[PDB]
């Protein structure tokens, strides 16, 4: 199988939803070596963002369940989510290992360096979400590096309007809120980034609704 | 694919 | 696992919305082989509706897919092995259930409203099997599913009020059948309007316990009604 | 469970 016939048969299972064959699709592609294109960067990560966020959902259901129980249910609630989590990181370290030797390594623009690293700043950032034990502190300080870096160059390289950049103060702001509990670091960076694209006012669809989305992390996160 | 699904974004 | 146990499982993966791991644990409680509970075969019944629901619902788009494309000889060969592998998934797992419905569920059911809900089933999942099945397989699929809503159908007339949810859904589904898999939209009319009619002549056998769930279905066999007739 | 679901209704 080709690198052209597994990008179709991505396509394929994207469109059935199937989105475990989708992910393995577009890793094989990843590995043999090349530089992706936008649009095979684009796949693989629709792919394990569906793979990655439905273990994430369940994770967050079966953990509160264990937290609101005062039995034995509550031992099979705990084990349930160990096992769940164990899914959760083989799919993240899968990501963050293609990521290390292969998207970051190969990018020769400074759009897809930024993209890639703040794709690493988000697996890190899901490790930590279940990564409380004494392993934390390296996992949200490979977070924080990875996302730091994505954000120093989109600043040098990219306009406030552009979405990748948008993207990633948004994400990074969520950081700050729910991994370093710095709420006010979170406003003030999804604050400038909402105020320098509405002065810069593009070439749109994806930019503004990524505005609306920082609106109203700022909106709840300030009551 | 649609802003939310190529980027990944959180809530 | 322990019977109650296996149950307390299942609850949970159906909160963490992981049908397959809800399937395995009630496919385990009915392997034991006591009668489920009224609670053991919905669960039983939501698991497996939607493990064999994601590969129905993936088939049609892949099929669909597959019958757009003017070849494009070599993309179509390649939606139809994906539509293949699917259809392999599709079919094991009705052919699971099947094996529980004809081992377990069917032979053990000890009340007219049970057995009738496991007819309609095995009905059911035969229907699925013929919508994917042909053209020297299809007819003796389709067969099948017809004899088991059929007997169903004799059961629940004799045995059950006409506003039951069962007897109703069990209408719904088997007029379905007719339109869909026999293309016969007048047997299909005539059934759902006669346990449509049915219903509306005895309401007052309804109950508090359900009667919301009778009228609701009853707004489907109309709402079938309405599109096939225009 | 719903109408839907206990039923595994069709259409």
């Amino acid at each position: 199988m080709d690198k052209n016939e597994l990008v179709q048969k991505a396509k394929l299972a994207e469109q059935a939803e199937r989105y475990d064959d989708m992910a393995a699709c577009m890793k094989s592609v990843t590995e043999q070596g090349a530089e992706l294109s936008n649009e095979e960067r684009n796949l693989l990560s629709v792919a394990y963002k569906n793979v990655v966020g439905a273990r994430r959902s369940s994770w967050r259901v079966v953990s509160s369940i264990e937290q609101k129980t005062e039995e034995k249910k509550q031992q099979m609630a705990r084990e349930y989510r160990e096992k769940i989590e164990t899914e959760l990181r083989d799919i993240c370290n899968d990501v963050l290992s293609l990521l290390e030797k292969f998207l970051i390594p190969n990018a020769s623009q400074a759009e897809s360096k930024v993209f890639y690293l703040k794709m690493k700043g988000d697996y890190y950032r899901y490790l930590a979400e279940v990564a409380a034990g004494d392993d934390k502190k390296g996992i949200v300080d490979q977070s924080q590096q990875a996302y730091q870096e994505a954000f120093e160059i989109s600043k040098k390289e990219m306009q406030p309007t552009h979405p990748i950049r948008l993207g990633l103060a948004l994400n990074f702001s969520v950081f700050y809120y729910e991994i370093l509990n710095s709420p006010e670091k979170a406003c003030s960076l999804a604050k400038t980034a909402f105020d320098e694209a509405i002065a810069e006012l593009l070439s749109y669809k994806d930019s503004t609704l990524i505005m609306q989305l920082l609106r109203d992390n700022l909106t709840l996160w300030t009551s | 694919q649609g802003x939310l699904d190529l980027l990944d974004l959180a809530s």
